[PDB]
């Protein structure tokens, strides 16, 4: 159930959000419960780089990787695609349900066409695309291979005409 | 005497350019006195199917 009498006596771990550029000792000091940080004292131009550590009780785990966000420029959630950076698409749905993931690239069998990568399904789609060609054969048609031609019936006949 | 091995080969499949020829035999009396090789003298399929 969602309160069972067994677990109630684990104490949970608790996250620590250390800054390249150091905050005060009032933000540092706390311990987050949750997976979820804010903080308000930002510059529009400097970058900051984000990793969190995972303390249990006293013992501090290793350090995560680290993010580097830019209060003016974009990430892989603004809803705006920046193809400098490797995003084939961009969306706000931070899920990999959809066609687009979380970590800015689109999933197999997929493409997105839009500004705020909005995703469709092709495979069983009934228009060919550029690249569909020599993926889906059951779309575009019959493959010709590069060192052939395929040329197809004219004038056909057949037996029980009706 | 001068047994002809037709080449069995399918034109959708892409052509090949052959260089040697091994003939095996288990019994000790067959003498070879020399193995060919027939081709087309007016074209060559392999330097146009690049």
């Amino acid at each position: 159930t969602a309160d069972t009498p067994l677990c109630l006596q684990c104490k949970p771990l608790k996250y620590k959000v250390v800054r390249d550029p150091p905050l005060q000792m009032d933000v540092a000091s706390i311990l987050h419960l949750n997976r979820k940080f804010v903080d308000m004292d930002l510059n529009l131009g400097s970058v900051y780089q984000y990793w969190v550590i995972t303390i249990s009780g006293t013992e501090e785990s290793e350090p995560s990787p680290a993010v580097t966000y830019i209060h003016g420029s974009g990430y892989c959630g603004d809803g705006i695609i920046q193809k400098d950076q490797g995003e084939q698409c961009d969306d706000m749905n931070k899920i990999n349900g959809d066609g687009c993931s979380l970590f800015c690239r689109q999933e197999v069998s997929f493409n997105c066409i839009d500004e705020p990568s909005r995703c469709y399904f092709h495979d069983g789609d009934g228009v060919c695309e550029e690249f569909e060609q020599k993926t889906s054969i059951k779309d575009c048609g019959v493959y010709t291979p590069q060192g052939f031609l395929d040329q197809w019936a004219s004038n056909a006949s057949v037996s029980h005409q009706d | 005497n001068p047994l002809i091995i037709p080449v069995v080969h399918d034109l959708s499949q892409p052509f090949y350019h052959s260089q040697a020829v091994r003939v095996s035999f288990s019994s000790p009396l067959v003498a070879i006195s020399g193995v060919a090789l027939r081709s087309f003298d007016n074209f060559d399929p392999v330097t146009l199917s690049s």
